[PDB]
RNA sequence: GUCCCUCUCCAAACGAGAGAACAUGCAUGGGCUGGCAUGAGCGGCGAGGGGCAGUCCCGAGGCGCUGAACCUUGAGGCCUCAUGCUCAGGGAC
RNA sequence: GAAGUCGGCAAAAUAGAUGCGUAAGUUCGCAAGAAGCAUUGGCUCUGAGGGCAAUUGCCAACUCAGAACUGCUUACGGCGGGGAAUCCAACUGUAUAAUUA
RNA sequence: AGCAAAGAUCUAACGGAGAUAUACAACAUGCAACGUUGGAUACUGGAGCGGGGAAGGAUUUCGUGCCAACGGCACUCGU
């Protein structure tokens, strides 16, 4: 059972996600499949795209988006005080590198 | 809470409109209680409100262009799109001899 | 517009202050009917023309 | 290259002339023949002379990963792997 | 502008001539060299990157002497012949704390009409 | 045992269907296969031209590294060729 | 490639600028952008077109033409299809606001 | 039926009753939506969703509070 609090970064493969989307919403749907794309491996609701990430998703525009990004994902655990289970919630942040070929996906041991 | 009415005074104080002015959302506690100009222009001299730089229009691109283009490079016959009467009047030139 | 007579600036006054709502208490009078005020206005409809 | 969207086709198969309804993947029988065959076009030997292998993606100009490795042959990514050795 | 340019003309721009004397700019590095981020080296690099990066007439790091460049006491000057712009020795500066990434630490600003004087951010 | 939630696409307006159920299933990567047409950067052929006295620069193109760079399954190409994720599946009759 | 259809309706088409060229008819004004042909980029040069001061010296702002080399996947926006004739009104104009211009 | 002209929003922190709302871990059991500030992206494109006047309106102006009704969706915003 791997921890709570862990770091883990990892290629999303945009492009076949956002194939043949309508242009003026490419940019503000590929952030809900960020989001949907974490969501769902670190099995939590609440994902949070530092502003690292955002604007490279934005950076060329609403059409143009990046085909690749690997993103920086870090979960934790906080709840407010008279909860009856436990909520976590990731944040998701951009890791620029130059290419992309061979990094795969790896857990930052932190 | 809302520096709605801050930002209103901050702008008409600094000269500029919006997107110039620049509240500072850490102080955002101590922007709100200022009620008044005179309030305001202590919080535009303490650097919680500041006025940011015009946004680049460069001209540049234009100056390179020019210098090429006074060696006569970039007009030739397909880059005229109107007559030569209008380009240089016919006028104008024998008034000039 | 700028532009007004005196006499048509008054009319405009008087309505001004006719818009006020009834007070609490004229409601507390014994055998009263009046509960809010029938006249009230707003320049979105019905308009002065003065 | 592969058949587009089925893959390698690793078992024992039929080869059958002309299209059957259906797209890729699906089952399908085949039945012995109900209507009467007698006719030159439905009692013949078949004897195939050539069998189409290039890639049905694009334009397969090659019949085999052979025949392409004799049309370019030396490659940059192949210049590389070399000096893994 | 009488007689039209020449690309290829563009090595070797003449430059306007100071015909009544010297001209000397200053750059002071007093207070970042007291503490240690300048060292002996980088006041030897300091300089020798003027040397190398003024441009005289259309090309740079040969300046035969219309302009000489001095480094004595900690403080560099720099003497001209030539008429040059005090805005840009500002701009060769940036450009070279920029390269030793100093530039978010030490800022330049004009103490006096012929210099400039290094300093530290608030 | 069936249905929902979840994942797949031979199905699909929504229902329904075919399926999967810790499964190379999903993710990314590699290699195939294919499209385009030789990337950025740098370096010694070029109509001409400018300095200093042959050199050192300005110059569209060009040549070399370079069939290179990039893209390649996504409404959903191939190959387990590698690693990564899963840690009592939840709920309803 | 108009076979469509009441009918080329709708769409396509034409297209900037420069040079050459341009019919019948005519109230001699036009017709006329008739029709039609050709040129166009990028780059490095060359020529011509001036002001001012005392042949000489110093300077600004642009336009046009010509050449060599090199490139085209014919590639923003904007922007006429044209010709042969008949009927009617000479022309510009006005005119049924909400079926007739 | 429909609420389809005028391109378009996104993210974080803070506000707010409007939540991270649970009888043998987290997704599978509190959804969607609001304001302000910072950042990003985009539109108007000087014949302007720019700045001032007439006619007409007449308190819509301004500050504080506030969400019953009203702004054909929503407001914590508002004419």
């Amino acid at each position: 059972r791997k921890p709570d609090a862990v770091s883990m970064e990892a290629t999303i493969h945009l492009s076949k996600l956002l194939k043949k989307k309508t242009f003026s919403k490419r940019a503000p749907l590929a952030i809900k499949r960020i989001k949907a794309f974490v969501g769902r491996l670190m099995k939590t609701k609440d994902n949070r795209i530092d502003a690292s990430l955002n604007t490279y998703i934005w950076h060329k525009g609403v059409k143009g988006v990046p085909g690749r990004v690997r993103v920086l994902i870090q979960r934790k655990s906080e709840t407010t005080e008279g909860n009856k289970h436990k909520h976590f919630y990731t944040v998701i942040s951009n890791v620029p590198v130059a290419s992309f070929k061979g990094l795969t996906t790896k857990t930052v041991e932190q | 809470v809302s520096l709605k009415l801050q930002a209103r005074l901050a702008s008409s104080i600094l000269g500029c409109g919006r997107a110039r002015v620049w509240l500072d959302p850490n102080e955002a506690v101590e922007i709100q209680n200022a009620n008044s100009r005179k309030s305001v222009r202590k919080l535009i001299k303490d650097g919680f409100i500041i006025r940011k730089p015009v946004k680049v229009h460069s001209r540049a691109r234009w100056r390179k262009m020019k210098e090429a283009k006074d060696m006569g490079r970039h007009n030739g016959v397909g880059r005229r799109e109107g007559s030569r009467e209008a380009r240089m009047p016919s006028k104008e030139l024998w008034m000039r001899r | 517009g700028r532009f007004k007579p005196l006499a048509v600036k008054k009319k405009y006054a008087k309505k001004m202050n006719q818009n006020k709502p009834v007070p609490y208490w004229i409601r507390l009078r014994t055998g009263n009917r009046i509960k809010w005020n029938e006249k009230r206005r707003h320049w979105r409809r019905t308009k002065l023309n003065y | 290259g592969g058949f587009v969207g089925y893959g390698t086709v690793r078992n024992d198969y039929v080869m059958l002339k002309g299209s059957v309804s259906g797209p890729r993947r699906r089952v399908m029988t085949l039945r012995r023949p109900m209507a009467p065959q007698t006719s030159r076009q439905l009692k013949e030997k078949i004897v195939l002379k050539f069998i189409d292998t290039s890639s049905k993606i694009g334009h397969g100009r090659f019949q085999t990963k052979k025949e392409k490795n004799q049309w370019f042959g030396p490659l940059k990514k192949d210049r590389i792997r070399r000096e893994e050795r | 502008v009488a007689v039209r340019a020449k690309v290829g003309s563009r090595s070797y721009v003449r430059q306007k001539q100071l015909a009544k004397g010297k001209k000397v700019f200053k750059i002071d590095c007093s207070i970042p060299a007291a503490d240690g981020i300048f060292s002996e080296d980088v006041l030897g690099n300091f300089e020798q990157f003027f040397q190398d990066n003024t441009k005289l007439n259309g090309r740079k790091g040969k300046l035969s002497d219309k302009v000489r460049l001095s480094m004595n006491d900690n403080v560099l000057t720099i003497s001209t012949t030539m008429a040059y712009r005090k805005k840009y020795f500002k701009y060769l500066t940036k450009k070279f704390l920029k390269k030793k990434d100093l530039r978010d630490w030490i800022r330049i600003l004009a103490t006096g009409k012929g210099t400039y004087q290094l300093k530290y951010f608030n």
